[PDB]
């Protein structure tokens, strides 16, 4: 209710050469800063393991004559690859946000957009249902988690504060 | 995306036949594919050697994990194309190589385990991480439950790890005993000069390094690697020692260490006298591996060993599979298949490859050099960053012991190119089946990644220098 | 008249660039192998947002009189 | 320190020095988890620490899956043999 | 250097050589295949406990008496006390030939041992990592990893000695004419 | 026996002596043994809460520690994946 | 330079399929496209290392620069 931190964070630090905008940005931000190269790279994604799939049975068949993937695996294959798509669409504008990437369009609209906050006198990174021990917690569970997107997925969903900018 | 993959497959194999798990295991290695093509980018978070600590304090994600990451999923690529592409169509290959339904489920939790292995800082994590490699790993040696052997080796695989993982418990609830800690990050200089604590420390180690093989306990997990099928085999001997010495390498554990240094040397000289009258296949190249682990074993001792071990590990991990593979293809031209799991058993059964298939005794033959490390080959420049690493922080006599075990392994790795390359009667002249083209070509890029490798040394020095420093 | 060899002077002025560019490297290998095994920072080894080793623990009891610095 | 210690000495030589019995060697690493448990619970306790009584509850999960895996191998084993012997594993 | 107490440090050598071969008797025991009782640790075991104890006593009574005769603490020691331990190892072979080979090979490893430092480990404050490395910036005695690029010619002509060439004024300048 | 007896000696002493952080090896058992001296309970009023052992590793595991309970439950997974490919027999 | 690592990445990628065409017992032209293909993919490869490496030598120039 309070939404002011418990424990020190870093201000403005530099995980690459181009300036920080948010050090664990929410799910609706990294999918609202995407730009049509990453929906791009979600469809490229989509298409290239099925018709990975029909290039290795092309090469190699599983039985001796070319029979192209059944129906069922070309679906299966659709689903995850959308996934993975995402995946790397997430990441790419997930490292635009902490400065790893070129990252100037996002920026401006942060900045527009925590301005557009401030004139309509709401919390910046927004209000929690969440105690602030718990919001600290989620933010040390959440944040940098991207670097173990081959391992496990995890995503902010909590509206916490420890994004590492100036106060105001 | 290993979890993603995992929770799809599960359902995806339960809604599916028996006939449709090579497809199956065809469609995961091209998403492991595409994953490793598109996030792959993510190596810029680590510019400068910037490293992350993730859920709590619980991983640690730096340079070094991320390219055993990248790592494992080559490996996973390569072992999961040698079950989803038959080599050839006939009724004896429809025999021998034939994927079991979970056993891709099994390969893909049993990498979970190995990544969260080495991207673990708090020793929970390394716990459940050690045992969800172990039990994989049990049930994947158990899987042909149609051999003796196998069987076998399973259960006595299921209690040596047991202990060992007693004993890796013992030591971390030990040391929570002394320090009140699960993280080794609770280390620094004062911590270590003012309290004794290298007993705790190489029992954790020592729990680690017997569950790979090092000697005195080897001969556990080399009738392991004898007794298991070839395609098991080619797996559950490479890729826990990935895991386990890349914990052990990127947390600094055992910097100069006697026993480390005594049982390094055992290895060293075990793994080069022990192969010298094994007539078996799988044996030898069970005490080649061991070998090998002792050379890696050797930077444990050092504090900055990073390219070192990495290059060693690539290359050993492409020289693996790479003779592994060339074992597998040599089955057209044996006369004799022994088993229905290990079809190749003895090294006199390659004899006369060369008059049947000569490019695949050029394979065997670039191998069996890279592997006695002969320049321009990539395991000579291993070697020679192993030496200097281990002469610049002064360990002079283990580098003569090197030396000689250099040299007395490179018997029993040319044990098989001279059979390979002796004459024969009854050679072939002809055949109509074909083996295939995928295998083929993973083969032999392996083969032209150790020949010609030695071009972008320069390039990967300069690479790691902003990575790694 | 056949014999067009290269100068004395294009030579040694060849070689010491080729010398020049040696210990160019040696210099960077010696500034890289002191540049690692250098004391990082907190936030560049372990965390670079909770920058704080600092730990504060519990939350559900906790007692005035237990931090200290 | 003391149960837990002896606990797991024993069971650890009555695991090594068995020629009886697989059973007992499952036995004997089941009590060998059960004494690091002891051990751990009792530094818990003294510390007022909960990290060990977490990584305590883990091991009983873990210790469980362990056994099912295990009794699971063993049923495999006897599959194809019929009897599990007094040696042989 | 320090002397060393021969005798103490020999005694310890048997204690502890008879402790171990007593502990490598009862492995053997319990890993046998045939039938073995609590009667057989040693009346079937392969005289461990007599390698054990020659070796120990051997190693130590040499190595500390070199030491004392060469009055040094060098590799030379543990040269002789590997031709020792060889010695009584190959004594059991009871041939002459493998006596000399054992005696000499054993000498010849350990002594290298020696020579390296006697140690399977390693100093760590000796090794070059840790050490002053590179050139040596003025004047300053070069020491064992550093580097120069002009030495001292009176260093040169004493770790080489005058003659076959080497000398302590160049000949030219030597043989100018004063003029 | 005399394996036994060895070991039993050997590996409960080190048990024993592996606890405490004492340089000189003969005192690290004799700090074990050293069980005399009574603890001192006191009371605090802060606790203010009635969280008992399971609360609090309830709160930690789900909070501090979500990840090695979302690791278990792939550990329950193999547990019920593993027994199923080794025991059962799959027709096609 | 780019053209002679594309070019060599290439040559690598055609060593690949000749040597996959001689370990499957086929003649060295056996299906001419797989060239092809090795030698794109190779030199894609060659391309990613090549940009790797520049952005790396970029780093370490800017980090003189801001000196
Ligand atoms: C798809 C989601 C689409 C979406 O945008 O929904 C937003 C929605 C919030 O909508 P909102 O009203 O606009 O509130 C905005 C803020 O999020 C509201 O901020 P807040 O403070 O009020 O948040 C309160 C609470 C509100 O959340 C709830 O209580 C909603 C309950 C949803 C139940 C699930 C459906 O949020 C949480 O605390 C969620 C904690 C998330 C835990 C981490 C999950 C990430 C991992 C997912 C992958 C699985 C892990 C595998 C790893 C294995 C390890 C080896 O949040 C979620 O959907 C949570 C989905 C989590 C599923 C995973
Ligand atoms: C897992 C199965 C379950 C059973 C478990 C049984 C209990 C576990 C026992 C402990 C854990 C096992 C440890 C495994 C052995 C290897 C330990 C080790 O290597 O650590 C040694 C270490 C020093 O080595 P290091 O750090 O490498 O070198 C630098 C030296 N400054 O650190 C040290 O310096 C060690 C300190 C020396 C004291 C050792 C204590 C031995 C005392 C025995 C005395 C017995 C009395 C005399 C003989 C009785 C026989 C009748
Ligand atoms: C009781 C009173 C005590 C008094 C206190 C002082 C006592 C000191 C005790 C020291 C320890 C003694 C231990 C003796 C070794 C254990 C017994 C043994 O036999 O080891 C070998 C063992 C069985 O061998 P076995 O069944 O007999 O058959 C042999 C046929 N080849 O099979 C095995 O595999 C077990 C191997 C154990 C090895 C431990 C590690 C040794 C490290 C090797 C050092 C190498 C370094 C030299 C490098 C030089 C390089 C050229
Ligand atoms: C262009 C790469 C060369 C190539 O395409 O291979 C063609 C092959 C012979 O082709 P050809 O016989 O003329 O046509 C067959 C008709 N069906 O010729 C070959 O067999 C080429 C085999 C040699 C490739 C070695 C790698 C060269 C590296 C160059 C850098
Ligand atoms: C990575 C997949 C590994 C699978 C096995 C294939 C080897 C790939 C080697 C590329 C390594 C790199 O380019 O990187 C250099 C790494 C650290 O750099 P990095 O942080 O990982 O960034 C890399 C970013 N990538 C993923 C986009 C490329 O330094 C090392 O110590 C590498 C030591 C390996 C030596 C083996 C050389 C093999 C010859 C290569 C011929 C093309
Ligand atoms: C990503 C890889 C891109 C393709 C590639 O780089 O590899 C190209 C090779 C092509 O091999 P091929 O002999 O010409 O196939 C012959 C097929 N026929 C006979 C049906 C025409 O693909 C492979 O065999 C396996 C690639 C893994
Ligand atoms: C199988 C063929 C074997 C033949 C090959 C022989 C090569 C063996 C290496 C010999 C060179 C070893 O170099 C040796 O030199 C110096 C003296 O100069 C020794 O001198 C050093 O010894 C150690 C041990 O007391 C201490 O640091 C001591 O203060 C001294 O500085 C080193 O202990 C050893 O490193
Ligand atoms: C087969 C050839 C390859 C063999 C493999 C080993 C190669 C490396 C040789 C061993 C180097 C030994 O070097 C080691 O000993 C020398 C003495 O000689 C020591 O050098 C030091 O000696 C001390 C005297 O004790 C003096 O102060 C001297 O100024 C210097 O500081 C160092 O402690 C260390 O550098």
């Amino acid at each position: 209710s309070s939404s002011t931190p418990l424990v020190k964070t870093s201000v403005n630090y530099s995980y690459g050469d181009y300036p920080l905008i948010d050090a664990d940005p929410h799910f609706k931000r990294v999918v609202g800063y995407m730009r049509p190269s990453d929906y791009g790279v979600i469809g490229l994604a989509t298409a290239a393991l099925p018709a990975g799939i029909c290039f290795a049975e092309w090469l190699d068949p599983v039985k001796g004559k070319f029979a192209r993937p059944s129906v069922k695996f070309l679906r299966v294959a659709t689903m995850l690859g959308f996934a993975v798509g995402f995946g790397a669409a997430y990441a790419r504008s997930s490292l635009r946000f902490f400065g790893v990437t070129e990252n100037a369009r996002e920026y401006k609209k942060d900045e527009a957009q925590m301005a557009a906050r401030k004139a309509a006198g709401l919390e910046p990174y927004g209000t929690s249902s969440l105690t602030p021990e718990l919001q600290e917690i989620a933010a040390k569970n959440s944040a940098h988690s991207i670097a173990g997107l081959f391992i496990f997925p995890w995503f902010n969903f909590v509206n916490h504060p420890y994004h590492g900018r100036e106060q105001k | 995306m290993l979890i993603l993959a995992i929770i799809s497959l599960i359902t995806f194999v339960s809604m599916s036949k028996l006939s449709d798990n090579r497809a199956i295991i065809r469609l995961i290695n091209i998403y492991l594919i595409l994953v490793l093509v598109l996030d792959s980018f993510l190596y810029l978070l680590f510019l400068n050697n910037q490293t992350y600590t993730v859920m709590g304090e619980l991983l640690i994600f730096n340079s070094f994990t991320f390219y055993i990451d990248m790592l494992i999923y080559f490996i996973m690529i390569v072992i999961s194309s040698l079950y989803g592409y038959n080599l050839y169509n006939n009724n004896l290959y429809k025999t021998l190589f034939e994927p079991k339904k979970e056993l891709i489920i099994l390969f893909l939790i049993n990498i979970l385990g190995a990544l969260l292995i080495v991207h673990s800082n708090d020793f929970i994590t390394l716990f459940v991480a050690i045992e969800l490699q172990s039990y994989s790993i049990y049930l994947i040696t158990a899987i042909y439950n149609s051999s003796y052997k196998a069987s076998k080796a399973s259960m006595l695989y299921f209690f040596m790890g047991g202990i060992l993982s007693i004993l890796i418990a013992y030591s971390i609830n030990t040391y929570y005993s002394v320090l009140n800690s699960y993280t080794l990050h609770s280390l620094d200089s004062l911590i270590i000069n003012t309290l004794d604590l290298n007993l705790i420390l190489i029992a954790l180690s020592l729990g680690l390094l017997f569950k790979i093989g090092i000697a005195p306990l080897h001969k556990w997990l080399i009738s392991i690697y004898e007794n298991t099928p070839i395609l098991i085999t080619i797996y559950i001997s490479l890729i826990p020692k990935i895991s386990i010495l890349s914990y052990l390498v990127l947390s600094n554990i055992s910097i100069n260490s006697l026993v480390i240094s005594i049982l390094a040397i055992l290895t060293l000289l075990v793994g080069s006298v022990g192969g010298l009258l094994q007539i078996k296949i799988k044996r030898l190249l069970a005490f080649s591996g061991l070998t090998n682990a002792g050379y890696m074993m050797l930077l444990l001792l050092l504090n900055n060993n990073e390219f070192s071990y990495l290059y060693y590990i690539t290359q050993y991990s492409i020289s693996h599979l790479a003779i592994f593979m060339i074992i597998i293809f040599s089955i057209y031209y044996i006369n004799y298949i022994n088993n229905q799991y290990n079809p190749i058993i003895y090294v006199n059964q390659l004899k006369g490859l060369i008059h049947d298939n000569a490019y695949l005794v050029l394979s065997m033959a670039i191998v069996v050099f890279s592997f006695i490390g002969i320049p321009p080959l990539l395991g000579f420049f291993g070697k020679l960053n192993i030496l200097m690493s281990i002469l610049n922080n002064g360990y002079y006599f283990i580098s003569i012991v090197l030396i000689v075990a250099s040299l007395i392994s490179a018997l029993y790795y040319l044990y098989l190119l001279n059979v390979s390359i002796q004459d024969k009667n009854n050679i072939l002249i002809n055949s109509n089946e074909t083996v295939s083209s995928v295998l083929s070509y993973i083969l032999s890029s392996l083969i032209i990644l150790i020949t010609f490798g030695f071009i972008y040394n320069s390039l990967i020095i300069d690479i790691f220098n902003v990575y790694f420093n | 008249t056949f014999f067009h060899p290269k100068s004395r002077e294009d030579i040694l002025n060849e070689e010491a660039k080729i010398v020049q560019a040696l210990n160019n490297q040696r210099e960077l290998t010696i500034k890289m192998h002191e540049l690692k095994r250098e004391e990082k920072d907190y936030a560049h080894s372990y965390s670079p947002l909770f920058s704080d080793p600092v730990p504060q623990g519990g939350s559900i009891g906790k007692a005035p009189g237990s931090s200290r610095e | 320190m003391f149960i837990g210690t002896i606990i797991l000495v024993l069971s650890f030589l009555g695991f090594v020095f068995n020629r009886r019995n697989i059973i007992l060697a499952f036995i004997c690493l089941e009590t060998m988890l059960l004494g690091i448990n002891l051990i751990l619970l009792r530094n818990s306790v003294l510390f007022d620490d909960i990290s060990g009584s977490l990584f305590a509850i883990v091991i009983i999960i873990l210790a469980g899956v362990e056994s099912a895996i295990g009794l699971s191998l063993l049923v495999s084993y006897y599959r194809l043999r019929g009897v599990i012997n007094s040696y042989g594993i | 250097f320090h002397p060393y107490n021969t005798l103490g440090l020999a005694t310890q050598s048997a204690m502890v050589g008879l402790g171990a071969g007593v502990v490598a008797a009862a492995a053997r025991n319990s890993l046998a295949t045939g039938p073995r009782n609590i009667l057989t640790t040693f009346s079937k075991s392969g005289g461990v406990v007599t390698i054990f104890t020659g070796a120990s006593i051997a190693y130590v009574f040499t190595y500390c008496s070199a030491a004392n005769l060469r009055e040094r603490k060098d590799g030379w020691n543990h040269m002789w006390a590997g031709a020792a331990t060889g010695a009584v190892l190959g004594a059991r072979t009871k041939l002459v030939p493998a006596f000399i080979g054992w005696t000499v090979l054993c000498g010849a490893a350990c002594g290298l041992f020696g020579w390296t430092g006697a140690r399977f480990n390693a100093d760590r404050k000796a090794s070059l990592e840790q050490s002053p490395k590179g050139f040596v910036q003025e004047d300053a005695h070069q020491t064992f990893w550093e580097v120069v690029h002009r030495r001292p010619l009176s260093l040169t002509v004493e770790q080489l000695g005058e003659g076959r060439g080497i000398n302590a004024v160049p000949i030219a300048t030597a043989t100018e004419a004063p003029n | 026996l005399p394996l036994v007896l060895i070991s039993l000696i050997v590996l409960t002493i080190s048990g024993l002596m592996i606890y405490s952080n004492d340089s000189i090896l003969i005192n690290k058992l004799l700090e074990a043994f050293g069980n005399d001296y009574n603890t001192i309970i006191t009371q605090d009023w802060f606790n203010i809460e009635n969280t008992t052992l399971l609360t609090t590793i309830g709160n930690v595991l789900l909070t501090n520690n979500a990840f090695i309970l979302l690791v278990l439950a792939i550990v329950l997974l193999l547990g019920i994946i593993g027994p199923i490919s080794i025991t059962m027999k799959h027709k096609e | 330079a780019l053209f002679t690592s594309l070019v060599g990445a290439s040559g690598l990628g055609f060593a690949t399929k000749f040597l996959s065409n001689k370990i499957r017992l086929k003649p060295a032209g056996y299906y001419p496209l797989g060239y092809v293909f090795s030698g794109v993919a190779w030199a894609g490869l060659g391309l990613v290392l090549h940009n790797v490496h520049q952005h790396s030598l970029e780093v370490l120039e800017k980090k003189k620069t801001a000196l």
